[PDB]
């Protein structure tokens, strides 16, 4: 069967270059063309232009000639698509399309998995956490503030409180830095009695924080 | 207009059972000239199989041949898989040894 | 004998899967020789043939050189006819083109020709005498007029009563071991009982050059044209042509039918019975 | 935009949804191939029909004979109709043609298959944390969750007055429940915490507005 | 050897 798979994700800062991998495997390398179409995160599809893995021969949209390069190892059956003086309008995930020879239906037959570039100013950083204090169900949390790259895990009493966890997917800032809240809807005579911890880890940063939320 | 290929499922010399020979695939007849021509053995595509520069004949349909290096044995099924704009679904004719 | 020299030209367009493709194929007689594909990874006219490796680079330079300058020629071709024809810029279409020349068993010029398709119909071809043109439409009309303008025919005629027959003639001569050699084939008969009533008397012809073969089933002296099952003469893949000629018999008249070989490698037509 | 597709559609089990790729003036719809990408969350674009006349057309063979394409020239649009709709046919749908020497897709268009009732979010509203305000920072969090299917909008109020500067939301997230769950914050420096008598989170789903407000 | 000049259509 036809698979390509990419490489892992990526983070660069603006003005450096990213290198995606596409290793074909499961027909003739040299007899089907691969082109690259990006998507930014919760938008539409970007084509980007296409690869004769034969010739080496290539043809770019307007938008990326002269920052993108197109090549080809026939040996290991891989190509590459290389985005050059990267800027945060680049973050999207980056898929490698192979384009059917018989033309009659599709054109982009089997894709990779995708690979996400994130671009972005902002070094690594571990995050601060606040506790997101409660006022017969009362809701309590924890907010992990402006922390780089992501993820961040979150996890109430060390594993303990699972009954009403929800945490919620990181907000992006315009200073770059990720931000993201944690909370647990909880009986209110418990309050007074049970303690509740939440427990941030943020493995790129190695930063692991235990704080507990108190009422007022 | 649109013409169908042709197929045609050989061997360079005739077959004996445990001797090198070639498989050959004949696509003719054709018009566009863009498909999709695998060899197959047990039903699973040949990794290395070449072919022919394009020409054409007098109605200036296309024609091909796609061969590969092979060993035909009693038990082992050989085939061509066949794809084209002219076909609703890629079409599959078996190495008969007697044609 | 009598020889030819023909080349072959094929343009695809293919918006939205890459550039048009150019497939250009040279033969003498039934014999290729050299090769072009816009796909490939040397952007070179390519040896297909042993006698034609003996050519030195200055001949290779030229050939990719020109036949790059054809593909070009083509390309903007084919944005032309979508132009005349009217078709949208996301269909795929196809040019197709033909030239040769024939020179007899003496080496002289016989016939020159030069064919030209669009999506697999005639387009404009030039006439019998290399001094006009024939326009199959409206649009290839349009060609002939600028053509006739810029004299093509007289620049075709030059070609193919020229260098087209000098080029032809060297080539004949370096390849005269394979190029100026007959294989007669090696025929034999198969019999296929379909049952108590019918069998299947198959008649082959294996390792011939050239192509041109005529295989005839007869029964007790009339040819059995409507009745005998013919398949295309295909390659054998090692410059040899293969071709069977079949026809279901009665039971026990199989006897009565023989099958008539004619090859120019054969200097008398053979006749197989069963 | 050349091709401009409607962000969103909404359709019960058992009906018919009608998606439309609309095409820009002055570009006839009738002479293209109209390609149909769908996309299920976490995957890469698939093939599902080309398109350019009743007599010239293309259908995946794993794609049903449910799903057909149409062309409405009198509203220069090509048109994806899926029958008989299922929970399956929830996707992001892509629209593509070959025009202008490049590859050019429509925004998307996310589908949604009802299969839950309209549920009314709950929305939470915590005010800025002491141990935050001591960080010379103020951070106000709005969390909504429990709510089909799965659309909102935020508005925030200073003393009643519309705030538009300082909000980051975030685009709703399936819940576990299969309900869905998003989260606003209102960024200001302690001095304009302190400086409003109130703050007011707005949370407008389905026509039905839910507020809720906080006080130094 | 091929056509050397080919003209446009």
């Amino acid at each position: 069967e036809v698979q390509l798979v990419q490489s892992g994700a990526e983070v660069k800062k603006p003005g450096a270059s990213v290198k995606v991998s596409c290793k074909a495997s499961g027909y003739t390398f040299t007899g089907y063309y691969m082109h690259w179409v990006r998507q930014a995160p919760g938008q539409g599809l970007e084509w980007m232009g296409w690869i004769n893995p034969n010739s080496g021969g290539t043809s770019y949209a307007q938008k990326f000639q002269g920052r993108v390069t197109m090549t080809r190892d026939t040996s290991t059956s891989t190509v590459y698509m290389e985005l050059s003086s990267l800027r945060s309008e680049d973050t999207a995930v980056y898929y490698c399309a192979r384009v059917t020879t018989v033309i009659a239906g599709p054109v982009f037959d089997y894709w990779g998995q995708g690979t996400l570039v994130t671009v972005s100013s902002a070094s690594t950083k571990g995050p601060s956490v606040f506790p997101l204090a409660p006022s017969g169900t009362a809701a309590l949390g924890c907010l992990v503030k402006d922390y780089f790259p992501e993820p961040v895990t979150v996890s109430w009493n060390s594993g303990a409180l699972t009954s009403g966890v929800h945490t919620f997917p990181a907000v992006l800032q315009s200073s770059g830095l990720y931000s993201l809240s944690s909370v647990v809807t909880v009986p209110s005579s418990s309050l007074g009695t049970q303690t509740y911890i939440c427990n941030v880890n943020h493995k790129p940063s190695n930063t692991k924080v235990d704080k507990k939320v108190e009422p007022k | 207009i649109q013409r169908t290929p042709k197929i045609q499922v050989y061997s360079r010399h005739p077959a004996e059972n445990g001797k090198s020979n070639f498989l050959n695939c004949y696509v003719s007849g054709f018009h566009p000239s863009d498909i999709e021509v695998d060899l197959l053995k047990n039903g699973e595509r040949i990794e290395k199989v070449e072919h022919s520069d394009l020409s054409f004949s007098k109605d200036w349909s296309f024609y091909l041949l796609y061969y590969t290096e092979f060993t035909p044995t009693e038990k082992d099924e050989y085939a061509c898989r066949v794809n084209h704009v002219t076909l609703s679904q890629p079409k599959i004719v078996k190495w008969d040894r007697d044609m | 004998g009598s020889h030819s020299m023909r080349y072959f030209y094929t343009s695809v367009s293919r918006p939205g899967r890459g550039e048009p493709r150019f497939i250009a194929v040279g033969y003498v007689d039934d014999t290729q020789f050299v090769r072009f594909d816009s796909d490939a990874a040397s952007q070179r006219m390519e040896p297909r043939a042993p006698w034609i490796e003996q050519e030195g680079p200055e001949y290779w330079d030229q050939e990719t050189r020109n036949v790059k300058a054809q593909s070009q020629t083509d390309r903007v071709d084919l944005g032309t006819l979508r132009g005349y024809y009217n078709q949208s810029e996301d269909g795929s279409h196809t040019i197709q083109i033909m030239y040769g020349c024939d020179v007899g068993p003496d080496g002289r010029f016989l016939r020159g020709y030069r064919q030209d398709a669009y999506d697999g119909k005639d387009y404009i071809a030039l006439n019998e005498d290399l001094r006009s043109w024939t326009a199959a439409d409206m649009a290839a009309q349009i060609t002939k007029r600028k053509w006739e303008a810029a004299h093509a025919a007289e620049q075709q005629r030059a070609y193919l009563e020229g260098r087209c027959v000098e080029w032809l003639r060297r080539y004949l001569e370096n390849g005269k071991e394979t190029l100026q050699r007959t294989d007669p084939p090696k025929t034999h008969m198969t019999h296929h009982p379909i049952s108590d009533h019918e069998a299947t008397l198959r008649c082959w012809a294996l390792g011939f050059y050239p192509a041109e073969i005529t295989l005839t089933w007869q029964r007790d002296g009339e040819d059995q044209t409507q009745d005998t099952e013919l398949v295309e003469t295909r390659p054998a893949g090692d410059g040899t042509f293969q071709k069977w000629a079949a026809v279901v018999v009665p039971s026990g008249e199989e006897q009565r039918y023989t099958c008539h070989v004619q090859h120019e490698g054969l200097p008398k037509p053979l006749t197989l019975r069963w | 935009a050349v091709l401009t597709q409607p962000s969103s559609l909404s359709a019960s089990p058992g009906a018919s949804a009608s998606l439309t790729c609309t095409l820009r003036s002055g570009i006839n719809v009738g002479p293209y191939n109209i390609y149909w990408y769908q996309q299920k969350p976490g995957s890469p674009p698939q093939y599902l029909m080309r398109y350019k006349s009743d007599p010239d057309k293309h259908q995946g063979s794993a794609v049903p004979s449910r799903f057909s394409g149409s062309k409405d020239a009198s509203a220069n649009a090509g048109i994806l109709l899926i029958s008989g709709l299922q929970s399956e046919d929830e996707a992001d749908y892509y629209c593509m043609i070959w025009h202008n020497n490049a590859w050019v897709f429509g925004g998307g268009t996310k589908l949604t298959v009802l299969g839950q009732p309209k549920a009314a979010p709950s929305v939470t509203l915590f005010p800025p944390s002491s141990e935050e305000l001591q960080a010379n920072k103020a951070t106000l969090v709005c969390l909504i969750s429990d709510f089909y299917p799965g659309a909102v909008t935020v508005a925030w109020k200073a003393d009643s007055s519309p705030v538009k500067a300082g909000v980051e939301t975030t685009t709703p997230s399936k819940q576990s429940n299969n309900k869905y769950a998003a989260s606003s914050y209102l960024s200001l420096t302690p001095e304009q915490w302190k400086s409003h008598k109130s703050y007011s989170c707005q949370v407008t789903h389905e026509g039905s507005t839910v507020e809720k407000t906080v006080a130094p | 050897a091929i056509f050397q000049s080919s003209m446009t259509k």
